[PDB]
């Protein structure tokens, strides 16, 4: 199962948070470490936060509620990056949007045989706003549907 | 499978780059 | 062990930022 | 072991690479998904990613050369990724360089109890091209080695 190794980073990672070293993690905390990371939270944001992982309902984050936190947040940023990623794949031109022509080339690529129609198809359901292509916001949409 | 493939070389991409 | 808090600010920037 | 999940992604991976399904990874076949990733390698450099990894010296890569090749890869870029991203919350002014003040305020907001004299020795120690601050690769340099 779990290795030292991974534990000793996530032990890491939690008392990076818990600067008192009282084994829970406050908005405080949270706040103060968001803020070293480039964002600005209010109370009720960080409470929020808290709130999705709290298990007990005690208000704070404990090491397993962190544990959960931090497994949710890892999937999730990985999903977007894998997503993120495959979108420049998509867009050979770096213009923001893929295009039928685009669309067309990689399939071919990626060896998935696509008649005219399929590709065209693919591109009408993702396609939201009518303007015959998928913007990120579009491509997003149809990879976690 | 098509989205698959699709999350399969975003993946890659990361790794490659 | 700097460097592994380091280390671990950066993980919790990709996860969080 | 891997999970029976972790060996599937692997697999699914490595039927990206071996387009025609024989078994092994040919340069033309590596050539051909790092064109798809819109990358454009030499064959020279393709030839040294196969020999980096080619334990049986036939040229082409198998199932478990292919397993050293994601290993290695996979941690460099997780690698890589964190000290980026660890560069940028200490370059505060986002000049390129961090500076012993830069260093001193986010350690002491993250709970570190470093002397001001101890941030400048970081400082001092990294900066192995001698201007006063600490550029990305002097940040790399000093997070490998
Ligand atoms: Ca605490
Ligand atoms: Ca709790
Ligand atoms: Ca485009
Ligand atoms: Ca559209
Ligand atoms: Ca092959
Ligand atoms: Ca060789
Ligand atoms: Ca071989
Ligand atoms: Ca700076
Ligand atoms: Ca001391
Ligand atoms: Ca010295
Ligand atoms: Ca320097």
């Amino acid at each position: 199962q779990l290795t030292e190794e991974q534990i000793a980073e996530f032990k890491e990672a939690f008392s990076l948070f818990d600067k008192d070293g009282d084994g829970t993690i406050t908005t405080k905390e949270l706040g103060t470490v968001m803020r070293s990371l480039g964002q600005n939270p209010t109370e009720a944001e960080l409470q929020d936060m808290i709130n999705e992982v709290d298990a007990d309902g005690n208000g704070t984050i404990d090491f397993p509620e962190f544990l959960t936190m931090m497994a949710r947040k890892m999937k999730d940023t990985d999903s977007e990056e894998e997503i993120r990623e495959a979108f420049r794949v998509f867009d050979k031109d770096g213009n923001g949007y893929i295009s039928a022509a685009e669309l067309r080339h990689v399939m071919t690529n990626l060896g998935e045989k696509l008649t005219d129609e399929e590709v065209d198809e693919m591109i009408r359901e993702a396609d939201i706003d009518g303007d015959g292509q998928v913007n990120y916001e579009e491509f997003v949409q149809m990879m976690t549907a | 499978v098509i989205r698959n493939k699709i999350r399969a070389i975003g993946k890659m991409a990361r790794v490659f780059s």
